[PDB]
């Protein structure tokens, strides 16, 4: 019942969770994960549009942080060692730091919430109403962020810049 | 029970026009509520009668005139004001209208005289009460037509510069053409 | 809950007696404007826009009265004003408004026993004032309002024939 | 309206006025909920708010145009 | 008046009312009376007009002068359609004047075709009962009283015949007008039209 | 209708529902009805399209002219593909207009396929019952009425064959278009595609 409020209450126009309510926890975990990565990617696009790090991306290569564009071309112009380092960093952070599934697929923690991956050291609201509201805005911002991130990705794929023509 | 006008059936009846000839209820702007019906109807009949005489006289003078008056309809007023034959109408109509204002004063004070009744009926048309109401309605109809008639006469005469019909030159030909 | 907006409560004034009612009044004008006045205005704008749309389309197609300018509807206003015979369309509008709207407006404002807004009892042929024909009137009028807004702002923008689109039927039908 | 900066400035001024205004001691900035404001004042809350929003928007837009910031 | 009660249904459409659109069922009762009177008026006007146009195209014209200086041959020389422009304005003025009189007199009769009168039944002797007006008692319809020698069922058959002829007549007159305006739209119209 | 309340299981897949993704299993029955209706619509459009290219590749055209200013042979001189562009704009506008009318009628029929209706059974007489509209009662499906000679047990078999041929047709039409675009994609296709 978190996720469901707003202009549209429950909104399952194909009845996924209605047909398989046991999988609602898995779907919530996937939605939260996608929303989190989407918020990160959208903030990355907004902040790379304005601010670029000063320094060499790699001494071996001739590429600086300023020469990369902000998009698929920018990600392309990175050394393979740097790309591998990014991939393994994401792998560690998702496998040992924040594993959504305790065990296998469709095995989210029953005791914990579907997207409860933070450890003891995290911001916690000890109030049911405030916790519910903050989680609702979390998931809603995740939805908006991932729709917008798909928009940015398609715009940058087509034109090259995430911002479309005015 | 709510009364609606017979001429504007989307409005409520004024209720001040009761017991009058030509009472289709045409009074959207509510003059009867403010001014008295006797004064308003006396004015209506005065305009009706003067307009009937005016619309007949305009057309008549467009065709025939007395030997002394060799003016057209448009310049007749100025020429006769200069000659002094409009003062002779304003003096002998102003006498009539002095008696008329005494009459309308009396009927507004409640003498018994009707709105526009002077009793002037020498030839006896409508002396039967049955025909008087119908003739009053016909008088009002003809006078209210003659008001627009005279207005059209003057305006079209000045606008066209043509004598009797008051029609543009192109309107005398091909006006029924496909 | 309003039928049109399913996350808001419909106003009490709308109820369901009026024709064209769909519970659509999110910002509740009906409390600050009398519903009869609002309905009279709605029907007046609807009727004017229906006539405007059909006249614009006819003149653009080429239906022209004799002696008038042979121009499109966009320049027809300026052409008629220049040529002169355009105040005589205001004169009947003037008498109709002054002698039917102002009295009817004050009846709606003041009189409790008055005809509803937009009802002039104008039924010469006696086709009927059913609640189907009032609903059809309202729906057609609203569609004509939106259509006239689109027609004018597209014709002024693009300066093209009847479709009022840049490409033509190709924008209405991208398959072309 | 012509310029996207002008539209942004006008929208921001309108939202700021609607948020920070107060009628009879009730306002969003003073912790009165949106639903209570809507029931108490109705569309008079939006009409006055947007009217003063347009006034302050005109003032700031004209000032910025004079200063060359826009 | 009311659609089922009218002598409009014929054997052309399966002995059933022919209203493909929902008009007759959407309009009230008196709108149908108006439509039926209008149908009869259109049918009869076109029924005269088609014969007149055929005669004009054929060139059969009266021997004489329409005015002191104009001939019927002169006004017909420009074909059937331009004859209306060729005829003197002061003559078509009289034609439209008498048509105005006939239409106003027919409309003034009391029962009224929408208020409890037979639709399409133009009242005979339209210029009777009018104060300040005299006209000889020449009936507008059947001045020689041809209807007197007819029975009610025969008269109903002839009313049906009138309608079915008038509808074809309006089809024909619009065919003539469109054939003149758009060339080749209506075949069977040679250069004389 | 449901997971098993709809035909379309064949012996090619061992009489099992071929759903590797499990979509049918996951979504609700309403979405299943939508999917079946879309399946049949795609299969029917594809059975039309595949035989309509095959004729284009063969180069067979109706004798005569499609319009005064362009011929049936002129419009298909560019092989199958480059034919819709070559067709007259008014012609393709009319085709899309009638298709729009059919689609809107089928959607406006009250027993909707999703909301309590048979999926894939678009009404056989569209345009009937629309107020202020008349159309001939030409049955959209089987106007000659070949269905009266078939029993329900035969209709089930024919529906199964419809689905199978339709699926094969949507494979085939994409194969032909892909052969036209990519030359060596699909073998056994000549240069006409
Ligand atoms: C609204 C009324 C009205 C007014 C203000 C005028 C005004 C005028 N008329 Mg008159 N006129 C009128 C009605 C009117 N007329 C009518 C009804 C007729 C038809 C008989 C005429 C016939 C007429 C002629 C033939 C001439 C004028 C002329 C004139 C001018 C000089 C006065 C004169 O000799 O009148 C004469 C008026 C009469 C003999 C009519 C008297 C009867 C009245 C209307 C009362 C009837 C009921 C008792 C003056 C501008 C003269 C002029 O300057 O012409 C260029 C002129 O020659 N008028
Ligand atoms: C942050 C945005 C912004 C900016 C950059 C400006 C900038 C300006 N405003 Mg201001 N203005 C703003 C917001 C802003 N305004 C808002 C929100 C409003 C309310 C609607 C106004 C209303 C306003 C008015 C009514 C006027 C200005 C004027 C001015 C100009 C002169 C100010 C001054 O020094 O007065 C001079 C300093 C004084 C001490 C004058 C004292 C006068 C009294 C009578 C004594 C300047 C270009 C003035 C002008 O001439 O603009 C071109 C002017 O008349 N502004
Ligand atoms: C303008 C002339 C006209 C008028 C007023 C009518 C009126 C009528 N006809 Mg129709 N009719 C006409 C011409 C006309 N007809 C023609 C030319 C034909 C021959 C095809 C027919 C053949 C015909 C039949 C066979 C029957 C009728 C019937 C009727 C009546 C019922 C249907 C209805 O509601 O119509 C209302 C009519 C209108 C509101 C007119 C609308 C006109 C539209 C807007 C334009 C049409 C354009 C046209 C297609 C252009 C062609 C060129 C009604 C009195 C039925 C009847 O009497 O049943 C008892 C009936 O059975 N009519
Ligand atoms: C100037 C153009 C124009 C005109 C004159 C009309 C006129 C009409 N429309 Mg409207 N309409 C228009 C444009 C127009 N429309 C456009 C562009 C659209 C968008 C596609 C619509 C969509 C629309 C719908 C969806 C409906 C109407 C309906 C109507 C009718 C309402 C009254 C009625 O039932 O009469 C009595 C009925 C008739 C005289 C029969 C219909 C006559 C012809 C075929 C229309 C009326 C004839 C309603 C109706 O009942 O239509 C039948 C209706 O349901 N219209
Ligand atoms: C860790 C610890 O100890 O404490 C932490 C704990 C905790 C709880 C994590 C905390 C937090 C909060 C955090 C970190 C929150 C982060 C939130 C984040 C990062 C949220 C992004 C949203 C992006 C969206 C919605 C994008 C929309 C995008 C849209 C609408 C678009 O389509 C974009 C676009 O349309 C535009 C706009 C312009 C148009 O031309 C078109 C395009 C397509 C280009 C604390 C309390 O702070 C501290
Ligand atoms: C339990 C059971 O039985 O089932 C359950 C379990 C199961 C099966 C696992 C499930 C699942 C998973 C599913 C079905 C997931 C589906 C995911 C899906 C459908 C994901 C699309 C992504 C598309 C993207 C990112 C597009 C980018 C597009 C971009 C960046 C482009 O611009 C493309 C481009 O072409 C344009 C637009 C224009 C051109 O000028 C340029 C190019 C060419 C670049 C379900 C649903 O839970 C059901
Ligand atoms: C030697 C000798 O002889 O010298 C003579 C000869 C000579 C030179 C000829 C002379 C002259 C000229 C003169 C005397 C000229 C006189 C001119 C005059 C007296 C001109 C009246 C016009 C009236 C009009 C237009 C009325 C229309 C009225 C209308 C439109 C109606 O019928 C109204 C109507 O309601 C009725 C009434 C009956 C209803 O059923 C029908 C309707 C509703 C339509 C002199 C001066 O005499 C000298
Ligand atoms: C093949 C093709 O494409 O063809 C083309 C070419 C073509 C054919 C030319 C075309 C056309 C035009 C058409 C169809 C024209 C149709 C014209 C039509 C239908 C014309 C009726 C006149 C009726 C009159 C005058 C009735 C008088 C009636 C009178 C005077 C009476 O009262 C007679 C009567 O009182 C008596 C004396 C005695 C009584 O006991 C009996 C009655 C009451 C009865 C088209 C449409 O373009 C098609
Ligand atoms: C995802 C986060 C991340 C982490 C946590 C992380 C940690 C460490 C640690 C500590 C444990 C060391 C000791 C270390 C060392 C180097 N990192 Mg590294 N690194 C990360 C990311 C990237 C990226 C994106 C790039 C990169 C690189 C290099 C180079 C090469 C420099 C050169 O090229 O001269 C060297 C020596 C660049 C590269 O591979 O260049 C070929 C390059 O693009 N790193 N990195
Ligand atoms: C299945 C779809 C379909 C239907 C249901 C349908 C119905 C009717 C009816 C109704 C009874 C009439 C009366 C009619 C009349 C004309 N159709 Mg039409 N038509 C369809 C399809 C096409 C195509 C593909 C073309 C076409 C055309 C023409 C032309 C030529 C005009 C010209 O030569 O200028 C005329 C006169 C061609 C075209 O537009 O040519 C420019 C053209 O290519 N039609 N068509
Ligand atoms: C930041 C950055 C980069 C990046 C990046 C990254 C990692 C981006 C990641 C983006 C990501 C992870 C994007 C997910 C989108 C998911 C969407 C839109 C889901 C929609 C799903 C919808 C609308 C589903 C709807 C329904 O299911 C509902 C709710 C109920 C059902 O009844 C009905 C349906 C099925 C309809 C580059 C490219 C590497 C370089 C660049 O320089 C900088
Ligand atoms: C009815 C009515 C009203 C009214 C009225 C109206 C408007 C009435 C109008 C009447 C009108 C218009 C009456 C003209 C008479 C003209 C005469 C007698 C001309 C004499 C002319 C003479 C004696 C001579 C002319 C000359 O050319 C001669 C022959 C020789 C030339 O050398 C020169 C002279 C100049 C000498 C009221 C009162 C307003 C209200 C009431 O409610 C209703």
């Amino acid at each position: 019942e978190l996720g469901a409020t707003g202009p549209l209450g429950y909104w399952d126009p194909l009845g996924f969770s209605t047909k398989q309510p046991e999988r609602f926890a898995r779907y919530r975990a996937v939605e939260l994960k996608h929303g989190r990565i989407a918020m990160a990617a959208c903030t990355g696009y907004f902040v790379q549009s304005v601010l670029r790090w000063p320094g060499y991306l790699s001494t071996s290569a001739g590429v600086k942080f300023s020469d990369l564009p902000n998009g698929i071309a920018g990600f392309a112009k990175i050394p393979p060692l740097g790309l591998a380092q990014i991939f393994l960093f994401i792998g560690l952070m998702e496998a040992f730091t924040w594993p959504f599934y305790q065990g296998g697929l469709g095995k989210v923690p029953e005791g914990k919430l579907p997207g409860d991956v933070a450890g003891d050291l995290w911001v916690r609201y000890s109030d049911p109403e405030v916790k519910k509201h903050k989680l609702n805005v979390e998931i809603n911002n995740g939805r908006a962020a991932m729709m917008g991130s798909l928009g940015m990705l398609m715009h940058d794929h087509i034109l090259g810049t995430w911002i479309p023509p005015g | 029970p709510v009364e609606y006008s017979e001429s504007l059936p989307f409005l409520v009846k004024r209720k001040a026009l009761k017991g009058y000839v030509g009472d289709v209820g045409f009074d959207p702007l509510g003059f009867s509520e403010i001014l008295p019906m006797d004064w308003l109807r006396e004015a209506e009949l005065k305009h009706c009668r003067v307009a009937m005489l005016a619309t007949f006289g305009f057309g008549f003078t467009d065709f025939w005139h007395f030997p002394g008056f060799d003016y057209t309809t448009l310049e007749a007023h100025d020429a006769c004001v200069a000659s002094g034959a409009m003062s002779q109408l304003l003096l002998w109509i102003g006498l009539l209208e002095v008696f008329g204002t005494i009459g309308i004063d009396q009927t507004l004070r409640g003498s018994g005289r009707a709105a526009g009744d002077f009793g002037f009926d020498p030839l006896g048309f409508g002396s039967d009460p049955a025909k008087m109401a119908d003739l009053q309605m016909k008088e009002l109809a003809n006078g209210r037509l003659a008001m627009f008639a005279f207005s059209g006469f003057v305006t079209q005469s000045v606008l066209t510069g043509n004598q009797f019909p008051y029609l543009f030159d192109y309107q005398t030909t091909d006006v029924f053409a496909l | 809950k309003s039928k049109s907006i399913p996350f808001l409560e419909a106003p009490p004034a709308l109820d369901g007696t009026m024709a064209g009612d769909k519970g659509f009044d999110p910002m509740r004008l009906s409390e600050v404007v009398p519903i009869q006045w609002a309905r009279e205005a709605e029907l007046k704008h609807a009727r004017i826009c229906m006539l405007a749309v059909v006249g614009w389309v006819a003149v653009d197609l080429g239906f022209t009265v004799p002696y008038a300018p042979q121009v499109s509807s966009l320049a027809a206003h300026d052409a008629a004003v220049e040529k002169g015979a355009f105040l005589f369309l205001l004169f009947p509008i003037a008498v109709v408004e002054v002698l039917a709207g102002i009295p009817k407006c004050f009846q709606i404002m003041n009189d409790p026993n008055a005809a509803p807004g937009g009802d002039y009892k104008f039924d010469p042929l006696g086709i009927g004032a059913s609640a189907d024909m009032q609903e059809k009137e309202i729906s057609n009028g609203r569609l004509a309002m939106m259509a006239f807004s689109g027609i004018v702002t597209q014709a002024a923008l693009t300066q093209a024939p009847f479709p009022y689109t840049y490409n033509g039927m190709s924008d209405l039908v991208p398959v072309l | 309206a012509y310029s996207i900066p002008k539209a942004f400035i006008m929208m921001f001024c309108n939202v700021l006025v609607i948020s920070t205004m107060t009628i009879q001691g009730k306002g969003l900035a003073k912790g009165t909920p949106h639903d209570e404001m809507v029931e108490s004042f109705g569309i008079t809350w939006l009409l006055a708010g947007t009217a003063l929003g347009h006034i302050v928007g005109a003032g700031t837009i004209l000032g910025c145009s004079t200063a060359g910031i826009l | 008046a009311f659609v089922d009660s009218i002598e409009g249904v014929g054997e052309e459409t399966g002995n059933k009312i022919w209203d493909p659109l929902g008009i007759s069922d959407a309009v009230s009762d008196e709108a149908v009376m108006w439509f039926r009177h209008s149908e009869l008026k259109h049918g009869r006007v076109a029924m005269l007009a088609t014969v007149g146009y055929m005669i004009g195209a054929a060139g059969i014209t009266f021997p004489g002068e329409i005015a002191k200086g104009v001939t019927f041959a002169s006004v017909g020389a420009s074909g059937p359609y331009a004859a209306w422009d060729a005829t003197p304005t002061a003559g078509k003025l009289q034609i439209l004047t008498i048509i105005l009189a006939l239409e106003w007199a027919a409309e003034t009769k009391k029962p009224h075709y929408m208020r409890g009168g037979v639709p399409g039944k133009i009242d005979q002797l339209p210029f009777e009962g009018i104060p300040g007006l005299w006209a000889p008692k020449i009936k507008f319809w059947d001045p020689l009283n041809f209807m007197g020698a007819l029975t009610e069922e025969q008269k109903a058959r002839k009313r049906k015949s009138e309608l079915k002829n008038g509808r074809l007549a309006m089809i024909g007159i619009i065919s003539f007008l469109t054939g003149h305006n758009i060339p080749g739209s209506v075949p069977a119209l040679d250069s004389h039209f």
